[PDB]
DNA sequence: TATAATGGGAGCTGTCACGGATGCA
DNA sequence: TGCATCCGTGAGTGCAG
């Protein structure tokens, strides 16, 4: 499914994060925080690690997404070429 | 309506006959890939992709 | 001073609540008001009984509520939040078999809330759903193209909520029938419902022309629930058609009010139109086993007869605001809500049938984020949902009142004909006819007319007064454009006695036809020439003197006014600019009597009668969408005894109450040596000098601190390779201090960043080890200011994380904001304009010695030049001088309502009483004429403004009324040949100045793939020298310098470093290579299989890449 | 790794005009 | 064979975005 590969096993922790983080946002009236989310996931789990965990999880975005309402933009024209000098 | 028909056809067989394109060459088994740079994966300000 | 109104008309009712449109239709879908007990079927409301109850097992709905937001308007706003609702919803599961009964109340997430003037705060950015207008639910008839005598029957539901059928009868005499593109006999479907042979003709009975012609038993013989399955054929190419799912189809396409809504408009419009009730907005039912039609025979009706002859079968206009109608906010973000709600319950059903028949729960059943996102998607994607024009407090007005064509549901560019885009003789008095905008858009976003609005069903509808006998009631009453059509209606301005209609000639219309006729035939009349014309439109003083064409660019310049520090009210006004900035709830007024106990640049409290003592801070200094300030200044004194509604603070462009755009300044209407040229407009250095048209601006300057897999980012004071003098403002973190004064290249705030795999080479860790400073492993990134900005840090914001309150995206621990003011002065680029049409860009600020001025030594503060009025044909501006003349000599305003303003004579008597004040002052003082002024008179003479013989007084008399004076220019002494207009004139500032676009590259970013250089002013972009362009050097035969900029100058990436060095080094630029982006054209078309080959004369490949890609 | 489970689900609508290739009385 | 009829291809520029 991704475009970056990533493990079956952290790809099966990473969906743990959101069913918790739901019925977390069900129960309270608002999403919850990174530490919230540590203690309902239990031990070894801290605010640092959830967070580290979900920027692994982040998937890519299209350099062709649309910028405006025409369509004579895209967002990868806005992206410098840093590599070459 | 003959003659005109052959004649659309007679145009793409001697277009390949004059160039030596193989019919065949319009299916592919290896399908090229284009250089990952023209297509590229990058890290915008937000370390994100 | 004093304020003359002018103007016989006595308008009986106000302006409406000129954001109504917005908040009477967010909160009448929503009800977070009403006790659930008392909640109507209408929006948010109606979404849950539509999607509930969830099916085999069954989940109910039992109410939902709303609570209080989680943070404040100007909290979420401040931390780029959303303002909004968290949504509870109580539900109650039920066995299927057993009677289990759970019951939980599950949180749905946040609906956004709207604020009281009518917008939202979406991610910490106000923004505006902008109403759209579509054609309306119901059924139509309309003459087909091809046949000249035949007529297309057409029915139409909401968007998206059923499909469009059409009802053409072909020229085999039998009748057609058009779903998903598939056309069919009609008759096949009369079956499925029940229909006998008989009971048409006993319906019909009348066409044997097609009456009987729309009968054919190849179908007849067959049973209701046998052609069910004979159409489910022609609809499914390929499906088995079991009655379990022949049934579900047309059921779900025709009679299931879950997928198929007429509209509530649709019901009503279709039933008075062909004459039948309505169950409900739904063509079919399903009743007592099987089918049981409600619209098909009718429209069948309506159809037939037409096509004979019959009385009162009509074709429709479909542009007709009868049948245009208004999508408001409310309905439209629920659609999108009963787009949530529908995915919601795909997933309820599925974990309904897998995981626990008996163990479960409303909670655990129900996953909100599917409607989560669809709100969320809604307004921050959206076409309507538009970041908010407040640049200046009438631009997020009309903003909220406009109206676009356009849209999800609407019509794409291409599909824009003229028809569309045509005023149409219903807009009378419901869409403006003047504020649309110039260019693709025209006539697609309009503006609502200012005494309209839109009704319960979506129509847009306009007062008239109610004319009976002869006599004039005050009983008004708002017509949608159909019952329009049925009256004959006088003009607003018909001149009455009392209320009795004097005139014996009226001038009305009947179905928008103009018609003279007699007071007895005359049922209704305008409420006020103001109807008919957008807020902006409204106030434009003498409209009814100005061409249409420039009407517009002057209402919509409005809108683009820069609120001034110094803002004034027009000398000349309609008698709006009060209204405007009442309901652009941006000043501020008094709640009930009282007194003022205290004031304060920063808050007023004022002790009411109630003993309340109410404490109203001031919104001072803040940042709007557009950068403009948005500051609230206090009107009032400590001890001030007000009364109720009377103002307390002055919002922006406001001046005591009245809407102040811009600035009145005496202005002289005559060439001026070239700085006039087309438009170009010329200024007095004492416009600056006074603090004319100066604005204060503000932009928000970001930057963030993350951790990365090199470290992380540093906020620090700590830049490597950098002098004190360059950190002098910068506190200990490195964020400058609030109050210095920052230009291009000034570090607002040090950032530093770990270095890469290019960790120093050889090159560079020699090059230091001569130094006796050993690589560092840190960098500069800090946050710079970017050419052509600076100003002086106003405030700074830092959210860290780690911090109380505070928690950021994913892998950020820092994030800083810092706020940088400037005062503007107007300068030479700066764009100008009035209410008229007239623009033009400041060319050229004299010294005050070289203006013009007039005798008693006062010089004029603009130089208009006269060639931009004859072809514009907006004449307007040319009695606001006059009258402003009168109005600088007698210290006035005046208020000159629209098309029922002063008049020529009621000015001229004005302009009189000033010429006693502008010269009778000086005979009296000890002089006399002047030697200069008879000069001018004798010319004035020849031209034939003045009587000859008569004394100068007597003749500069006759000039003065003429809105014309004797002019000096002050380079010489010598007058002006001839006597010139001077006068005052209302003229704004507009948002288009030289500093937000001068903007130049040598060399800077590129693209990826392409390696051409960005574009745009933010990416320090290059300038696109397109197809046009290239063209042009094409023609001029300029090889060498369009060589050079589809090489060099682009993407030869080897000629072009070859090039920035040749320049610094003094050398010529290197003759060039092939471009880059010819490259990618080969790479990607071998990535389809082609192979292109660049060849040598002799026909030999030429390695264009050499040999990188040879093996 | 073992009750049994056996054919999907959402269409999207208000442009137009020309040129070519195909079907049909 | 001549003529409906469908499918595919077009539909201005730059700038702000």
């Amino acid at each position: 499914a991704r475009t970056i590969r990533i493990p079956v096993h952290m790809v099966e922790t990473i969906n743990k994060l959101s069913r918790t983080a739901r019925q977390l946002q069900q129960e309270l009236g608002r999403e919850p925080t990174y530490e919230e989310i540590a203690e309902a996931m239990g031990p070894g789990w801290d605010a640092k690690r959830v967070e580290e965990t979900l920027k692994i999880a982040q998937e890519p975005v299209s350099l062709e997404t649309p910028i405006g309402d025409e369509k004579d933009s895209f967002y990868g024209d806005f992206i410098p070429d840093e590599h070459l000098p | 309506a003959r003659r005109a028909k052959a004649r659309k056809r007679l145009e793409v067989v001697r277009a390949f006959l004059d160039s030596g394109n193989r019919p065949e060459w319009m299916i592919l088994e290896a399908v090229p890939v284009l250089p990952p740079d023209l297509r590229p994966m990058v890290q915008v300000d937000g370390g994100r992709f | 001073m004093e304020i003359k109104r002018f103007g016989r008309i006595r308008e009986v009712i106000p302006l409406p609540p000129l954001t109504e449109i917005q908040v009477e239709s967010y909160r009448r879908a929503l009800q977070a008001d009403v006790p659930p007990e008392k909640r109507e079927n209408v929006g948010i409301q109606a979404a849950f009984r539509e999607t509930f109850p969830i099916e085999e097992l069954v989940l109910d709905f039992l109410e939902y509520r709303l609570g209080e937001p989680p943070f404040p308007q100007d909290e979420c706003r401040e931390k780029d939040l959303t303002y909004q609702a968290p949504l509870y919803a109580r539900l109650q599961l039920i066995h299927k078999d057993t009677g289990l009964i759970k019951e939980d109340e599950v949180f749905l997430g946040h609906i956004p809330l709207m604020t009281e003037d009518g917008s939202f705060i979406i991610n910490g950015a106000d923004r505006v759903i902008v109403s759209q207008i579509h054609r309306s639910p119901g059924v139509y008839f309309t003459p087909d193209p091809a046949r000249p005598g035949r007529y297309i029957a057409s029915i139409i539901p909401l968007p998206k909520r059923g499909p469009w059928i059409d009802l053409e009868v072909e020229p085999n005499g039998v009748v057609s029938m058009k779903v998903n593109k598939r056309k069919f006999p009609l008759v096949l479907l009369l079956r499925v419902l029940g229909y006998d042979q008989e009971t048409l003709a006993r319906e019909l009975g009348a066409y044997g022309e097609l009456v009987q012609g729309l009968m054919d038993e190849s179908v007849f013989a067959m049973r209701p629930e046998e052609a069910l399955i004979r159409l489910f054929t022609l609809l499914r190419p390929g499906d088995p058609p079991k009655r379990d799912k022949a049934v579900a189809y047309v059921y779900g396409l025709i009679a299931d009010p879950r997928r198929y809504d007429l509209g509530e408009a649709g019901r009503y419009k279709a039933e008075e139109k062909l004459g039948i009730r309505l169950s409900g907005r739904t063509l079919a039912r399903f009743e007592d086993g099987e089918f049981k039609d409600e619209v098909f025979l009718p429209t069948l009706r309506y159809l037939f007869a037409l096509t004979a002859g019959v009385p009162g079968h009509e074709v429709d206009d479909i542009d007709h605001l009868g049948n245009r109608r208004i999508r408001t906010v409310g309905e439209l973000m629920t659609d999108q809500f009963r787009v949530g709600l529908a995915r919601l319950a795909r997933g309820v059903r599925e974990r309904m049938l897998m995981g626990s028949e008996d163990s479960l729960t409303p909670a655990k059943l129900v996953n909100s984020r599917p409607l989560e996102a669809a709100i969320r998607e809604f307004f921050s994607r959206s076409q309507l949902s538009q970041f908010k024009d407040e640049t200046n407090p009438l631009s997020s007005l009309r903003h909220k009142r406009r109206i676009s064509a356009l849209g999800p549901g609407g019509l794409t560019r291409e599909r824009a004909g003229f028809d569309v885009r045509d005023v149409h003789r219903t807009h009378y008095g419901r869409i403006c006819p003047v504020e649309t905008p110039e260019g693709a858009n025209i006539g697609l976003i309009t503006s609502l007319a200012a005494y309209a609005r839109v009704d319960e069903l979506g129509f847009i509808r306009t007062p008239y007064r109610r004319v009976v006998g002869g006599v004039v009631t005050d009983e008004v009453v708002y017509m949608t454009a159909t019952e329009e059509d049925r009256y004959t209606i006088a003009q607003a301005n018909t001149p009455l006695e009392g209320n009795r209609i004097a005139a014996e000639r009226v001038v009305a219309r009947r179905k928008g036809e103009p018609v003279i006729v007699s007071p007895e035939e005359v049922e209704f009349m305008d409420v006020s020439p103001k109807q008919v014309f957008s807020v902006n439109t409204n106030l434009i003083p003498f409209l009814e003197h100005d061409d249409a064409n420039r009407a517009l660019m002057g209402s919509n310049m409005q809108t683009q006014a820069v609120p001034l520090i110094r803002a004034q009210a027009p000398v000349v006004m309609t008698g709006l600019e009060e209204r405007v900035v009442r309901d652009s709830l941006a000043a501020l007024y008094a709640e009930e009597d009282g007194e003022v106990a205290k004031v304060d640049g920063n808050r007023i409290v004022v002790r009411y009668e109630d003993g309340r003592l109410v404490e109203y801070p001031l919104r001072r200094f803040y940042r709007s969408n557009q950068g403009t300030a948005l500051d609230q200044r206090p009107r009032v004194v400590v001890g001030q005894r007000v009364r109720k509604g009377d103002l307390l603070a002055d919002g922006p462009a406001s001046e005591n109450g009245f809407l102040a755009l811009g600035q009145n300044v005496l202005v002289a209407i005559m060439p001026f040596d070239g700085y006039n040229f087309e438009d170009a407009i010329v200024i007095s250095e004492e416009l600056l000098k006074r603090d004319f048209y100066t604005s204060i601006h503000i932009e928000r300057y970001e930057i963030e601190a993350r951790d990365t897999k090199l470290g992380p980012e540093r906020i620090t004071r700590d830049i490597p390779h950098l002098s004190e003098a360059a950190l002098r403002d910068l506190d200990e973190e490195g964020v400058v201090r609030i109050g210095a004064e920052v230009k291009p290249g000034d570090i607002l705030v040090g950032r530093t960043s770990f270095k890469g795999e290019s960790e120093p080479t050889p090159e560079e860790r020699l090059l230091r080890s001569i130094f006796g400073e050993k690589a560092r492993d840190v960098k500069d990134t800090s946050l710079r200011v970017p050419p052509g900005e600076g100003g002086i840090v106003v405030r700074t914001v830092r959210l860290r994380r780690g911090d109380p309150g505070v928690e950021l995206k994913p892998g950020v621990r820092e994030v800083v904001r810092v706020y940088v003011a400037q005062k503007r002065k107007l300068q030479v680029g700066d764009k100008l304009a009035n209410r008229h049409g007239n623009k033009g860009v400041v060319a050229k600020i004299l010294p005050v010695e070289d203006m013009p001025h007039l005798p008693d030594g006062t010089p004029v503060d603009v130089i208009l030049n006269p060639l931009g009025v004859p072809s514009r044909m907006n004449l307007g501006q040319i009695l606001e001088t006059h009258l402003g003349l009168a109005g600088y000599f007698l210290g006035q305003r005046y208020i000159s309502p629209i098309f029922d303003g002063a008049k020529e004579p009621e000015i001229k008597e004005l302009l009189a009483q000033a010429f006693e004040v502008y010269f009778g002052k000086r005979k009296g003082e000890g002089f006399g004429v002047d030697k200069r002024e008879v000069e001018v008179l004798r010319r004035a003479e020849k031209l034939g403004l003045v009587t000859p013989g008569k004394t100068p007084e007597e003749q500069l008399k006759e000039l003065f009324l003429q809105g014309k004076v004797v002019l000096y220019d002050g380079r010489t002494g010598e007058p002006i040949e001839g006597p010139i207009v001077v006068g005052q004139m209302f003229i704004m500032k507009l948002y288009h100045m030289v500093e937000d676009k001068m903007h130049a590259r040598s060399t800077g970013p590129y693209s990826l793939i392409t390696q051409q250089p960005l574009g745009g002013k933010a990416q320090f972009g290059g300038q696109r020298f397109g197809e046009m362009e290239v063209w042009a050097l094409e023609a001029y035969g300029a090889a060498h310098t369009l060589q050079e900029m589809l090489t060099l100058k682009s993407d030869d990436i080897e000629g072009r470093n070859a090039a920035y060095e040749a320049i610094i080094k003094g050398e010529d630029v290197p003759e060039p290579s092939v471009p880059e982006s010819f490259r990618v054209l080969v790479k990607e078309l071998q990535a389809l299989a082609l192979d292109v080959q660049t060849l040598d004369e002799k026909d030999n490949p030429v390695d264009i890449f050499e040999g990188l890609a040879s093996k």
